[PDB]
This record gives structure tokens, sequence and C-alpha cells, in this order.
């Protein structure tokens, strides 16, 4: 319930840099520069082998995707 | 240099040999490879109790000590010849055998000069507080 | 498999209070010297010994509890990165195809046990020449309050 309400940091973040935790989804074959936020992680990439990169400067690359498969970007209703 | 020449290990008799050389630092001039040392080789003399140096090849220090500027001729690591504690620098060894090992007299081959380059291999002090503080000074 | 959340390491403060140690690895190296190559990047620590070896890590603050760690590998050479570790009775492999971090959060028995000293076996590698390469080495730990100790 609490998760759904999460937003992912994207949508404030966009192409620029805050400082947060950010992760590796090794599973989409994206590490080193490239990685995703706290919700992305939770929701976006659910069961996939994650890796907590560090916390730092960075912007969650799962939102920076332009095909629109990032499901954090808007409000979810819990099933 | 890959090979600690002039030293063969006591255990499976073996000159030359490539790796991590063992010197113990109470149990006089007798030296261990890793694969004896690590299989336990003990003698009538030689115990897996007795503390432990241990010496590197120049291909085993810039393989192991790979990014920094540290030589051969520099070891950094020192074993408590008394305790089986390891791992200690120059100072960090002084100050643990002053503070831990102050009243202990037991005779001791001291790491330092055992595994420095060109020092005393079996150098026999009973007062390696006294090695420390006297010669051992950096 | 147990299944921890993935923001755990955001709700735990890294530590530089950590001593790292172990026979294995103060044969060839001193304490303080493998406490500044497990807290700072461009080297590593090595171990030659077949099997793997052993990292004793010890907590020097009474009032933080240990609760995760994270370990960079792979930056020197990823054949020379060790196969599998071992920690708690737990072990995980590491298939490695380039330099990452390797997280490993405690469980809450895990973290009540690794109060003050812990031990981390790392198996040998896959390199011919039989060399476990592990580059940087990260604890995280919350105080006792927050702990519930
Ligand atoms: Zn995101
Ligand atoms: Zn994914
Ligand atoms: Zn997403
Ligand atoms: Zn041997
Ligand atoms: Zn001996
Ligand atoms: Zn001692
Ligand atoms: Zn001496």
């Amino acid at each position: 319930d609490s998760l759904c309400n999460k937003l992912c940091t994207f949508t404030i973040t966009q192409k620029e840099f805050m400082n947060q935790h950010w992760y590796h989804c090794h599973t989409c074959k994206m590490v080193d520069g490239v990685g995703v936020c706290t919700v992305c992680a939770k929701v976006c990439h659910k069961d996939h082998e994650i890796s907590y990169a560090k916390y730092g400067s960075f912007f969650c690359d799962c939102g920076a995707k332009e095909d629109g498969s990032c499901l954090a970007l808007v409000k979810r209703t819990p099933s | 240099m890959s090979r600690h020449e002039g030293v063969s290990c006591d255990a499976c008799l073996k000159g030359n040999f490539r790796g991590r050389r063992y010197k113990c630092l109470i149990c006089y001039d007798y030296d261990l490879c890793a694969s004896c040392y690590e299989s336990g080789a003990t003698t009538t003399r030689h115990t897996t109790d007795h503390p432990m140096q241990c010496i590197l090849t120049r291909v085993d220090f810039d393989l192991y000590y790979g990014g920094e500027a540290f030589s051969v001729e520099q070891p950094q690591s020192f074993t408590c010849p008394y305790c089986g504690k390891m791992g200690y620098t120059e100072t960090s060894l002084q100050e643990h055998v002053t503070s831990e090992h102050a009243e202990t007299s037991t005779e001791v081959i001291c790491p330092i000069c055992a595994a420095l380059p060109g020092g005393d291999p079996n150098h026999v002090t009973d007062d390696f507080a006294a090695h420390l503080t006297l010669e051992h000074r950096a | 498999q147990v299944t921890f959340p993935i923001d755990f390491f955001e709700h735990n403060q890294q530590l530089t209070d950590v001593e790292f140690g172990g026979n294995d690895l103060l044969q060839v190296y001193n304490a303080q010297q493998i406490k500044h190559r497990l807290n700072s990047t461009g080297m590593y620590v090595a171990n030659t010994k077949p099997g793997g070896f052993t990292i004793e890590i010890s907590n020097n603050n009474s009032t933080m509890v240990m609760t995760g760690m994270r370990i960079q590998i792979g930056t020197q050479a990823i054949e020379r990165a060790p196969s599998y570790i071992e920690i708690f009775g737990r072990t995980m492999q590491l298939n490695l195809s380039r330099s990452r971090w390797f997280d490993f959060p405690f469980t809450r028995e895990e973290a009540l046990q690794a109060d003050k000293k812990l031990n981390l076996f790392i198996g040998a590698s896959v390199d011919p020449a039989g060399v476990t390469m592990i580059d940087a080495v990260k604890i995280y730990g919350k105080t006792k309050e927050q702990f519930g100790w």
C-alpha cells in the first residue's frame, strides 16, 4: 500500500543528478553508470538480481527510459 | 624474482619454491611452503601454534600489493612472536609488544629483520622489546 | 532464501571504525593496511591461499551493531576475483563478468552474532595462478538503540 503511493525519483530528477541511493540490476544488464532508484528496484525490477551500487550523485535510468516501460512513473492502485 | 632462493620448505623438502615462504618466529631456521603450511605440517619441535611470519617473492609482492608503492625491502606485516597475533605494522608491533608483553622474555626470532631482505633470517633475541626499541626503530 | 529488503543499505550507515584482519590476510598485510585498501579505490587485497581465505571483521564501536556488508570485486582481474563467499553459514557464488559490488545484508540473528567480531570465508578464484582478489570491502550497521539491542 505504502509502496504503491511512492513514485520513481526520475520524475523529480529527470536528466539531472540528485544525491540518492541507487543499485545495480544485473538482470537488465545495466551496471556501472546505469542503475535505478529504490522504487524502481522494488517495483519495476521485482525479483531481479539487484545489487546496491551506492549513495551518491545519480539519476534513475529506469525512469529515463523513453519507451515508457517504467511502472513507477505514475501512482499504482494496489491489487 | 618469483622463487624463494636459498630457502627450502622443511616439510616437503622443496627448494626455491614459488609462493608464500613461512618462517617460524620461535623455531630455528625451519621454513614452510604455502601448501605445507595450509596442510598443518608439524614436526617434533614445531607446532601449528607457533607464531608465524610470511615473506613473499617480488612477483608475489607486486601481486599482493598491486597499486601501492611499497617494495620488497619494506615488509608491512609482522607477527607477534609470543602471541600468535599477526598483521602488525612496525609501530603497531612495538606498541603491542610494549603493552601486552612487557615482561615476556622468552627467546624468539623477530619477524622484521627475518622478513627484511638482507637481514638476519634467524636473529635470536631474549628481549624482543629491546629488539624493537633499539635497532628496529623507524 | 532469506528475502531482504532492497532498501536495507539505505536504512544503514557505512562504518569507518571497523578493523579488518585474519591470519590468512595478516600474513601478507597489516590491519591498518587492510582497512586502507578495503576503504579506498585503485588498489586491492590479494591472497594466494588455495581453497579460500578468512577475513576477520571486528567492530571497535560498542554502540553500533553490524547489519550488512558490500564487497567490490573485478576491477583488477575477473579471473582472480573469487568464485564464491561464505559468512554465518550462508554461501553465495560470485558469477562475474566485470567489476561490480556484491551485497550481503545480515539477518537479525546474524546481526546479533556480529556485535563485535565476524568471519567471512572467501573461496579460491578461477585464476590458474591461484590468486584470490577482492578490491574493497565496506561494512554497514546501525546504532544499538535503532537496532533494538
Ligand atoms: Zn526510478
Ligand atoms: Zn531488472
Ligand atoms: Zn521504473
Ligand atoms: Zn612444503
Ligand atoms: Zn617452530
Ligand atoms: Zn601478543
Ligand atoms: Zn631483529
